[PDB]
RNA sequence: CCGGGGACGUGUCCGUUGAUCAAGGACGAAGGCCGGAGGAUCAAAGAUGAUUAGAUACCGUCGUAGUUCCGGCAGUAAACGAUGCCGACGGGGCGAGGCCAGGGGGCUGUGUCCGGGAGAAAUUGGAGUGUUUGGGCUCUGGGGAUAGUACGGUCGCAAGACAGA
């Protein structure tokens, strides 16, 4: 059993807000037993760069193993964190929770019309990491991922379907270029189009909504 | 704060091309001579001497700007 | 020599939570440390029970910033309550500099410059 | 309508010298002067737009449920008893000297509450609190000087910070609209003996 | 999915943004008291770094 | 420089700068019908132009819901099929955004190109 | 890389500055890049002042000041100690003590 | 003395006369070259005295070309902001420019500091407004080395230069 010790948990744990909600009003996840425990039956882990570290010190090369990995839903939702330590496993347990603490929802969008169900990125859009520029670009059903083997990962576990994609820079710079393919995932999920001109009237944000909520869960422990 | 309505603060520190409507800050005027009944009408930012013909004394230099005036003369300026 | 926050934290921890029972003396100072502590070597009780000293010299000129005790609060608050000599009503008729009572022009009270 | 400043609440600010603002004053301070003393180079602040962002900082504050999530902070020693008069005051939970980095944003440390609002003294003083509230998407109320920054700063309170006074007086104030914004008390308040527990007097 | 729209911007506030921030209000009396019902505002992030949060929030709250 | 073009970047500055006012120290023929259909689809609300008996002056209100608009330069000839390729150039999605092109029809937009039977000169964009 | 902002010389706007020869190389710096320190000490040092006294012929006499100009070229510069070794943040420094 | 220049100021004139450039032309530090004049200092070359394992160098001394001027050639530099020109737009602060205004002002130069944005980063008011990629125009680059070398060409008294595998 996990202890909610964040505000946020308090009212995942007592079931008060649902997981698409977290990202309306923009409530930054700090603890990373918030989405599992809301993403309890889909979460996959999938660990796409082990590669090892090295600094020079007096005697001998100090090697650590750095891994990023990603984490993702079935659809909608998707995050990647990296972790650098001495021995691999402890490395990916350490990135995997830093992974579904920084999971983004990913909008997906209609190619051409709104028939079935969404399949594509809404928009174009770039994600850039350091010097790595990922353009994802909306393709037509059945056309299938085009990305390379590094964002396919990602766009599998972000529930895209059919993406065309552009890249430029370094690619072999894996963690940049999964850094980047999430950023333009990012970034084509909050474009802004007419769909979304509509203005709503501004709700209360549930955090401060249950503010009289939160404290006597605290009290009762 | 509007842009198609400035207020007429701003106006005055902008500069004159970089205004709504290009506003000049130059006029035309009348210097009045004590010694003398006319009176010689000039330029504000003149790049003459101008002296009133009889009594003959002189009204105003010309300057990097504005004409400064010189001796004892009354201006009015000249605007409808 | 100089001694290390295995001492220097218990000794802080010690004249904090035990400051009444103490005096300047170190050797008084080092019984209450066997009676209401639990330390097992001689030498140790006399690191501890010397920086003791050390901080309750300086605590009964009251210097250090951090630790807080009962006494020295209810005592700081009778300095606290000054008797008032507040200005409000020591200035009469405000001389308020040339510019500062234009700002004041719609509703003013007290004018002087 | 707009609430009026009392004769007893301006008769301290002069004597304050909160007017007295600063030699220098930003683009982004220039509505709040209405002129500059040509004498001494220092802008002069309007004191009615200083009340009216009293107000709107009231209202900002009671609009959480609980005050005492609102972690109010001032790092100079100025400020000391004018954090510590008004938390006893309002219900909030304060800070005092350095603010610890991570205060917020690091849960290894639980010794106050997560903020749904911050208030600081001065943003040169407090530039570690004003920078940490913007990580956990907590507002910031500011009493901001003439020459200050303002940057992730939701409310400026145009008034001066660099007298012992200043904001013994501004903490005053403030605590003053929040039970007026309640209606706990009025505005009848004797000022002879209330403000003088804010002040700094060593 | 939904995005919140920034109140002064009118752009949308950016996806995980930490720096915006929800700005609640309480409606104000005629005499000055609170009022149950709650002014709620939504607030982009680069507008606060910019510092330029201060300044249209000052006008638009003097409506 | 080019006038649509100064135009376009001139109002994408104040557009990604959160103005809500941006001043234009020039008109020309061309963007005048530019910001005129920019203003019928909804994405610049307020549009004033200014007779100083020079170039001219616009204040473009910015809606805030303009991404981007941009100039064409050079204003190439498009063919019917072709402008079908080329909105998927410039246009984020298929669902939205325009594309404007210098027809004989008018100045008009590419889904009223395939309506109105036309090519034409592509001038700029905006979504 | 660029290490200074303003190539160590305080040359702007200009094409060309004079060179000026180094007070301890002789070499051939600009005026503009050179390092220079204006000394003013006494002509008698202030070991020695009450030893003058004793030897003026003139009551209250003011002894004379020395004025020199050393310009330096940024070798001997740094071998002299007349510019100190700083940080990369401490480079930036401009103002004398 | 003759000549030039930009900025500012202006109800002065003309009215699109413009921007950028193959070709072409002019200027172009130092060193160099030619003819003439001159020659104090310094000083390639050269000569020495030392240093050194050696020392054709660094150090000392001397010394020619040269450094200087006039007429010409040459046409190169880390000729650098290692950043083409023109144009639109874009945050604050501080400075010691010039002109104007007299209302912490405007134009135009010029540095600087902090941000924004950009960038691989150093950094950067352009190196910003770039995959949401299109302002015009000119030039250049396409892994390293061969090599800025050869051949052919043009220019030059020559040195060599331009261009260029
Ligand atoms: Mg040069
Ligand atoms: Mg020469
Ligand atoms: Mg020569
Ligand atoms: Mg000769
Ligand atoms: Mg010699
Ligand atoms: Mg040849
Ligand atoms: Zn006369
Ligand atoms: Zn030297």
């Amino acid at each position: 059993e996990w202890v909610p010790t964040t505000d946020l948990g308090i009212l995942v744990k007592m079931g008060k807000i649902n997981m698409e909600d977290i990202f309306q009003y923009s409530l930054k996840i700090k603890e990373s037993g918030i989405v599992d425990h809301l993403l309890k039956g889909q979460l996959k882990e999938e660990v796409i760069k082990i590669k090892s570290v090295q600094k020079q010190t007096r005697a001998g090369q100090r090697t650590r193993m750095k891994v990023v990995v990603v984490v993702g839903n079935g659809a909608g939702y998707v995050g990647i964190g990296t972790k650098t330590s001495k021995e691999a496993a402890t490395a990916i347990k350490g990135a995997i929770e830093r992974a579904k603490c920084a999971i983004r929802p990913v909008r997906l969008g209609f190619w051409g019309n709104n028939y079935g169900k969404e399949h594509t990125v809404p928009c174009k859009a770039t994600g850039k990491s350091g010097s790595v520029i990922m353009r994802v670009i909306p393709a037509p059903k059945g056309s299938g991922i085009r990305a390379g083997s590094v964002p396919k990962k990602i766009f599998q576990l972000a529930g895209v379907k059919d993406v065309f994609t552009l890249s430029k820079g370094q690619t072999s710079t894996t963690e940049n270029f999964a850094k980047a393919t999430v950023s333009a995932l990012d970034k084509s999920s909050c474009f802004f189009v007419p769909e979304f001109w509509r203005e709503k009237e501004p709700e209360l944000n549930p955090l401060s909504r249950y503010s009289r909520l939160i404290k006597e869960y605290r009290e009762k422990i | 704060k509007d842009l198609a309505f400035p207020t007429a603060e701003e106006l005055r520190t902008t500069c004159k091309r970089k205004r709504l409507i290009p506003q000049n800050n130059s006029y035309f005027l009348y210097l009045r001579c004590k010694s003398c009944d006319i009176i010689i009408l000039a330029y504000s930012h003149s790049q003459t001497r101008r002296t009133c013909p009889g009594c003959n004394m002189v009204m105003l230099m010309p300057k990097g700007g504005k004409a400064r005036i010189e001796g004892d003369v009354k201006i009015k300026k000249i605007k409808r | 020599r100089v001694r290390n926050s295995n001492v220097k934290r218990a000794a802080k921890n010690i004249v904090e939570k035990y400051f009444p029972k103490l005096d300047c003396d170190f050797h008084h100072n080092k019984r209450v440390l066997e009676s209401v502590t639990e330390i097992q070597t001689k030498r140790f009780k006399n690191q501890i029970a010397g920086y003791v000293t050390h901080l309750y010299t300086r605590v009964e000129k009251g210097k250090v910033k951090k630790i807080f005790i009962k006494k020295h609060e209810e005592e700081r608050e009778r300095r606290e309550n000054m008797i008032p000599s507040s200005s409000i009503m020591d200035t009469e008729k405000i001389e308020v500099d040339d510019i500062t009572m234009q700002m004041i022009k719609d509703y003013c009270y007290r004018g002087n410059y | 309508k707009e609430i009026e400043i009392p004769e007893d609440f301006v008769k301290a600010i002069i004597l304050s010298n909160a007017h007295l603002g600063s030699t220098t004053a930003t683009t982004n301070f220039k509505q709040y002067i209405y002129g500059r003393r040509k004498n001494d180079l220092i802008h002069v602040i309007d004191i009615n737009e200083m009340w009216k962002k009293l107000i709107i900082a009231a209202r900002l504050f009671v609009s959480i449920e609980d005050p005492s999530s609102i972690i109010v902070a001032s790092n100079k020693k100025f400020g000391k008893r004018a954090v510590l008069r008004f938390c006893s005051e309002t219900g909030a939970t304060p800070l005092i000297g350095r603010f610890i980095p991570g205060g917020f944003t690091n849960q290894v440390i639980n010794d106050v509450k997560e903020s749904r609002l911050v208030v600081v003294s001065d943003t040169y003083a407090d530039k570690q609190t004003v920078m940490e509230a913007s990580y956990v998407n907590t507002p910031c109320i500011a009493f901001c000087n003439s020459d200050n920054s303002l940057s992730r700063v939701d409310v400026v309170i145009p008034m001066n910070n660099r007298s012992p006074l200043s904001i013994g007086c501004g903490f005053y104030l403030f605590a003053k609209v929040i039970k007026y914004i309640k209606g706990e008390e009025s505005f009848d308040v004797d000022v002879r003996s209330e403000i003088e527990l804010y002040f700094y007097r060593d | 999915f939904e995005q919140r729209i920034c109140t002064f911007t009118g752009r949308p506030i950016p996806h995980t943004d930490n720096a915006s921030v929800q700005l609640t209000f309480v409606e104000l009396d005629s005499d000055g008291r609170a009022t149950d019902k709650v002014l709620i505002y939504n607030v982009c992030g680069k507008i606060r770094k910019d510092g330029t949060i201060d300044e249209i929030l000052t006008n638009t709250l003097a409506q | 420089m080019n006038r649509l073009a100064a135009t376009c970047k001139a109002i994408n500055n104040a557009n990604r700068s959160g103005k809500r006012q941006v001043l234009i120290r020039f008109v020309t023929k061309t963007t005048r019908k530019f910001l005129e259909k920019m203003q019928v689809c909804g994405y610049i609300s307020t549009l004033t132009y200014i007779d100083d008996h020079r170039q001219g002056k616009v204040i473009i209100g910015l809606n805030g819901r303009l991404n981007k608009c941009g100039a064409i330069c050079p204003n190439y000839c498009l063919t019917l099929k072709d402008v079908e390729k080329f909105k998927d150039k410039i246009l984020p999605a298929r669902q939205f955004g325009h594309l404007i092109l210098n027809t004989s029809k008018g100045m008009i937009d590419h889904n009223e190109c395939v309506t109105m039977k036309s090519g034409g000169e592509v001038l700029g964009f905006f979504y | 890389p660029v290490k200074r902002k303003n190539h160590g010389r305080a040359k702007k706007n200009r094409g060309h500055v004079k060179l000026i020869r180094c007070d301890n190389c002789a070499s051939a710096v600009p005026k503009d890049k050179a390092i220079k320190r204006f000394q003013i000490k006494s002509l008698i040092e202030a070991a020695a002042h009450d030893d003058v006294r004793t030897a003026t012929i003139y009551e209250e006499y003011e002894v004379p000041k020395f004025f020199h100009k050393n310009q330096y070229c940024v070798s001997c510069a740094v071998h002299l100690k007349a510019v100190r070794c700083r940080s990369a943040e401490g480079r930036k420094d401009r103002s004398n003590p």
